[PDB]
């Protein structure tokens, strides 16, 4: 079973690079795409760029790619980097498993599939705030 | 005079397609090209798009 | 953000707020302040293994049918929110989770 623990920094200092983390327990790596979550406080779930078991990281268009994420092997373990961070972006961070789906509603042969992603397992969540 | 025009497609966007079975279609296919042969010299008879 | 009532110990149906441009295959998740969110129901059609069957929503067949999210009476879990994630055809991913909507029950 996933003990989905994240690694809580706690305080950061603005315009620093950041190190949130989660943890993932005795679960297969590249079993399913790899997600996070942030909710900023008043403020809808808001879902951040995914990264694929390929090594190739989705971004948010708004957040202009500042965040750089790469999955390390030995520690079973999502790194964050986010660079040049705000009090506004700062806050609450969950880790995620997205299970890639795919919708076909004609001709495979023409291309009419998407791939929907579907949230298996969701972050216990981190609360991090600018120092 | 009112000329209609295409506005807009409600629902997914498909592409337009003819859907002829395999099997069918290379077994007359075949046919056509031994009729071929026979008008051609016993040549070997190449269908290209 | 507009939460909407719940009768008490009925059963009611929650539709999306966003509306499909095509055939769509929504995610269904509850989230659950201070631990991790539930998913409810994925491609609008089964319940995910370990999910009650309270939850459940409409099939796509057809165009013209709106998804909608079924919940079992009032409780502790149903007063938290949950989020409707519209996939469609025509939009593409689905950056954006969309507006939340919230169970509430008093007396
Ligand atoms: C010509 O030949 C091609 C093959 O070369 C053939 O292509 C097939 O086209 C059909 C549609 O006519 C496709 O069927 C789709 O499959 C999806 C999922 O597999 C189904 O969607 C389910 O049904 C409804 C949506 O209408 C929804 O309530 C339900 O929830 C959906 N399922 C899920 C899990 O969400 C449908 O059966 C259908 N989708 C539609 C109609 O939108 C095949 O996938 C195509 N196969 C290939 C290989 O491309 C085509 O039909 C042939 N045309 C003729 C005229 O003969
Ligand atoms: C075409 O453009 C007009 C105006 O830019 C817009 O109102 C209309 O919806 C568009 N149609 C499509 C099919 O995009
Ligand atoms: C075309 O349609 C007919 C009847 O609708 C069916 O019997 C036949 O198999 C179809 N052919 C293909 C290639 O789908």
């Amino acid at each position: 079973q996933v003990q989905l623990q994240e690694s809580g920094p706690g305080l950061v200092k603005p315009s620093e690079t950041l190190s949130v983390t989660c943890s993932v327990s005795g679960d297969s790596m590249n079993n399913y795409y790899w997600t996070w979550i942030r909710q900023s406080p008043g403020k809808g779930l808001e879902w951040i760029g995914y990264i694929s078991d390929r090594e190739s990281a989705t971004y948010n268009p708004s957040l202009n790619s500042r965040v750089v994420i790469s999955r390390d092997t030995s520690k079973n373990q999502l790194s964050l980097k986010l660079n040049s961070v705000t009090p506004a972006d700062t806050a609450v961070y969950y880790c995620a498993t997205a299970r890639r789906g795919q919708r076909i509603y004609g001709v495979v042969s023409f291309g009419e599939f998407f791939y929907y992603y579907s949230m298996d397992v969701w972050g216990k969540g981190t609360t991090v705030t600018v120092s | 005079q009112v000329f209609y025009k295409t506005g807009d497609i409600i629902g997914d966007i498909r592409k337009a397609y003819c859907n002829i079975s395999g099997a069918q279609w290379h077994k007359v296919l075949g046919r056509v090209a031994n009729k071929l042969k026979e008008h051609f010299n016993n040549k070997t008879i190449v269908f290209k798009p | 953000v507009r939460p909407l009532s719940v009768a008490l110990g009925e059963t009611a149906r929650i539709s999306c707020g966003r509306q499909a441009l095509g055939s769509r295959a929504v995610q269904w998740y509850q989230h659950r302040p201070g631990q991790a969110p539930i998913l409810l129901i994925y491609n609008n059609q089964d319940r995910p293994s370990g999910i009650p069957e309270r939850f459940s929503g409409t099939p796509d067949i057809n165009f013209g049918t709106r998804a909608t999210l079924t919940i079992s009476g009032v409780e502790a879990g149903d007063e938290a929110d949950y989020y409707c994630h519209m996939w469609d055809s025509r939009s593409g991913f689905s950056w954006s989770f969309g507006g939340a909507t919230r169970l509430t029950v008093l007396g």
